[PDB]
RNA sequence: AUUAUUGCUCUUCAACGAGGAAUUCCUAGUAAGCGCAAGUCAUCAGCUUGCGUUGAUUACGUCCCUGCCCUUUGUACACACC
RNA sequence: GGUGAAAUUCUUGGAUUUAUUGAAGACUAACUACUGCGAAAGCAUUUGCCAAGGACGUUUUCAUUAAUCAAGAACGAAAGUUAGGGGAUCGAAGAUGAUCAGAUACCGUCGUAGUCUUAACCAUAAACUAUGCCGACUAGGGAUCGGGUGGUGUUUUUUUAAUGACCCACUCGGCACCUUACGAGAAAUCAAAGUCUUUGGGUUCUGGGGGGAGUAUGGUCGCAAGGCUGAAACUUAAAGGAAUUG
């Protein structure tokens, strides 16, 4: 029976929400009941700190990164990314890190 | 059997006046035969690169814009506005979740009779003591603020041409006076005119074109 | 200081590109992609097979004309996978270890006002 | 068996014995 | 062929998918003041004096 | 005692030049070299069970493989995934 | 190119990649969220026009005009059907390349219908909150959305103010998260699933073991595919729910 009362996720008032197509599983899933991260990162890299303002022009530069926002499916979130699986309780914690 | 570079003729690029440098970068032709000549084949071609890159200093990381290279006169080649762009990792910067978002256009013309399409963008700044952690637009207040950026779009453009309109947001006067009736309604930032592009233009006139010359 | 050109790497899966061409765009300088500098198929897109691409053209690009060049990174983006293909990392640090003179870049690649609905359907591509 | 099939082979079914009815009118 | 010796300054951890490589903190007599991490492939204590074939590099986690 | 129980003597004088894909065993008086006693035994150890002799290079780590645990989870199995 | 690895497949026709502009149809990224609205299906670019509406404000007006509803009616995602207009995109059939012992599939490819739109249909979804509607009562907490009240509150100057966003007390009406358990219950949980053997505010509807079966039949609807209504014979000891340990 119900073993989640916030649902799938995340609709209650609205009745209907349209589909995000999953990055890498290229599913469809209610905008909300998506799962999304933020894709915050350095266009260049960990060992590249040296490499880039070394042989560039301007005064160490600045640099600057890109952002993309990936949605995840369920069947793909569970795979790779954020989801774990959880014990009765944390299935509670919607807190982020 | 060719490898052409044995036969590419070859130029560097000029800038005009609002602004800083005009001399530019380099290109890559072909020889100046008859049939197939280096002159009127091609050069018309445009280059993009930000503008710290044409006004030295980093208070101005960003702003992209494209050059409509013009006129020829022996192995030099010269440009005029083509559109103004942004950069990504400011946009995607600025645009950011937990917070309205803002952005209104007009068509118009100018002087000189080029028809472009401008834009605008800024965004809900949470102001300084506001418990509440989203700061946020009620419709109303964006559409009348969609209004006044058209107010203000709309008698900034058809000033003295590209040129004065060119130089009228290089240091963004407008960013402001945009901010100015913009603090009547509710906060606001960063405040951009984000991009613009050109589509409907003249006659070469080749005699007001190289103004921005010498 | 140096003569400019455009760098624009197109790193993808499958596939890394790397070429040069006039800043106008118009006129190229050298290519070289991934999958030639070295044979398998699956391994057309693998870290090295980036520093082995801008091995075959930075020289080239410091024997036509460039000796310095701005960047225009981009990802098969699209309606597709819109996140960078491994081997464009692996290609810039072989070419700002090229010797090459690097200097302002940024995020090129296409996205859209979200439309024309993605492949292989809504129950999704499964496995 | 699952079922939205079982649903169906009762109205393929269900569409037959029209025709072998139709056959009769 | 300019060398440097190092001054494990302490032992750190056991990094890399096997475990043998071996986590640590190197000062340089030949003027310290300055810290820099290396990993290694033996067994290693407090002050094991180490040669460094290049002077300005570290790395992190293997992998 | 032939199909040759074993043993001794002379003659005969093979393959095998350190072994591919692979897989075992093991951290100190241990590894491995070495033989002896004991079992079986009329006769027959290339076997095994214990014995001592000589006596090392390498770890004192981790989880990558591998096996197995333990926690969460799902379950429509409880003769319990044969 | 494509994939876990592949291949079918394009490439003297410079494929893939780059640059300038052009065309078509769909779609509305980012801001987009435990937030808004609509009776629901459903609804996110701009401004115009059209009429619509909740909450509030209200010492304004009528005065029982109301609550719930057999029949009947308006609406109704997706698909699907008729006639055009369209037709990018993705893509039921179909064909294919791999896969397998088989593999009509899963993956890849090609692509008809379809996808959009006008006129007409159709009336189905796990159309979900699997929770009827009006009414009263029963318990704490910080949020938040619209309305309103209040201030020798803060932030904006110019000349205080007047604006505007903020801050806070309190207040109606919204979507909700929480803590509890007076109380409920088979339990999972529920502030309504509460005030129920200490059994009655009002009202509509549905169910009476599991099959047989939503089958047959009759009536009806719709071009159709189907909808609504809707049995019985026979059979049969479980089928079923929540939760416990393996
Ligand atoms: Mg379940
Ligand atoms: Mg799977
Ligand atoms: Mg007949
Ligand atoms: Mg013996
Ligand atoms: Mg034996
Ligand atoms: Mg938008
Ligand atoms: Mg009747
Ligand atoms: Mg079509
Ligand atoms: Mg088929
Ligand atoms: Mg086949
Ligand atoms: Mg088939
Ligand atoms: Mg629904
Ligand atoms: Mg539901
Ligand atoms: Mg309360
Ligand atoms: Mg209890
Ligand atoms: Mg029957
Ligand atoms: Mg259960
Ligand atoms: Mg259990
Ligand atoms: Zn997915």
């Amino acid at each position: 029976p119900k073993k989640r009362a916030s649902n799938g996720r995340n609709k209650k008032g609205r009745g209907h929400v349209k589909p995000v197509r999953c990055v890498n599983c290229s599913k469809s899933i209610p905008k909300d009941k998506a799962i999304k991260r933020m894709a915050i990162r350095n266009i260049v890299e960990a060992a590249a700190v040296r490499d880039l303002s070394e042989a560039s022009v301007y005064p160490e530069y600045a640099l600057p990164k890109t952002y993309n926002k990936l949605h995840y499916c369920v069947s793909c979130a569970i795979h790779a990314r954020i989801v774990r699986v959880r014990s009765r309780e944390d299935r509670k914690n919607r807190a982020p890190p | 059997v060719v490898d052409p570079f044995t036969r590419k003729e070859w130029f560097d690029i000029k800038a005009p006046s609002t602004f800083e440098n005009r001399n530019v970068g380099k290109t890559l032709v072909n020889k100046s035969t008859g049939l197939k000549s280096a002159s009127d084949a091609l050069k018309g071609r445009v280059v993009e690169v930000c503008l710290a890159d044409l006004q030295g200093s980093e208070d101005h990381s960003f702003r992209k814009i494209k050059l409509r290279v013009d006129e020829v006169q022996g192995k030099n080649l010269l440009t005029n506005f083509h559109g103004m762009d942004f950069t990504t990792d400011k946009l995607r910067s600025m645009v950011r979740k937990w917070q309205t978002l803002i952005e209104a256009n007009v068509t118009v013309k100018t002087s000189d009779d080029y028809v472009l399409r401008i834009f605008a963008i800024a965004f809900t700044r949470k102001q300084a003591n506001q418990v509440k952690r989203h700061s946020y637009a009620q419709s109303s207040h964006i559409r009348a603020i969609r209004k006044v950026i058209s107010e203000i779009l709309t008698k900034e453009v058809q000033g003295s041409t590209l040129a004065q309109l060119t130089s009228k947001l290089i240091p963004e006067v407008i960013n402001k006076e945009i901010e100015n009736a913009t603090k009547d309604i509710f906060p606001l930032q960063n405040i951009h005119v984000r991009k613009v592009k050109l589509l409907k233009q003249p006659k070469f006139d080749v005699g007001a074109l190289m103004a921005l010359h010498g | 200081s140096q003569v400019f050109g455009v760098a624009r790497i197109y790193a993808s899966f499958n596939d890394t590109f790397v070429h040069v061409t006039d800043l106008s765009g118009k006129e190229t300088i050298a290519r070289v992609t991934g999958g030639m500098k070295v044979k398998a198929d699956r391994d057309e897109s693998s870290p090295y097979a980036a520093m082995l691409a801008a091995q075959d053209v930075a020289a080239k690009c410091k024997e036509v004309g460039i000796t310095a060049v701005h960047v225009k990174i981009r990802a098969t983006g699209g309606t597709r996978t819109k996140t960078p293909g491994p081997g464009g990392q692996a290609a810039l640090r072989a070419l700002a270890r090229s010797g090459l003179r690097i200097g302002r870049i940024e995020d090129v690649t296409p996205v859209p006002s979200d439309s024309t609905r993605k492949k292989g359907g809504r129950r999704g591509r499964r496995l | 068996m699952r079922a939205k099939w079982r649903k169906k082979r009762t109205r393929r079914l269900k569409r037959k014995r029209r025709k072998v009815r139709a056959r009769s009118k | 062929t300019p060398v440097t010796l190092a001054k494990v300054i302490k032992v750190l951890g056991r990094t890399g998918s096997r475990g043998g490589v071996t986590q640590v903190r190197v000062e340089f007599l030949e003027d310290t003041s300055r810290t820099i991490v290396r990993n290694v492939k033996g067994p290693v204590r407090e002050n094991d004096i180490l040669v460094l074939m290049e002077s300005e590099r570290e790395a992190r986690r293997l992998r």
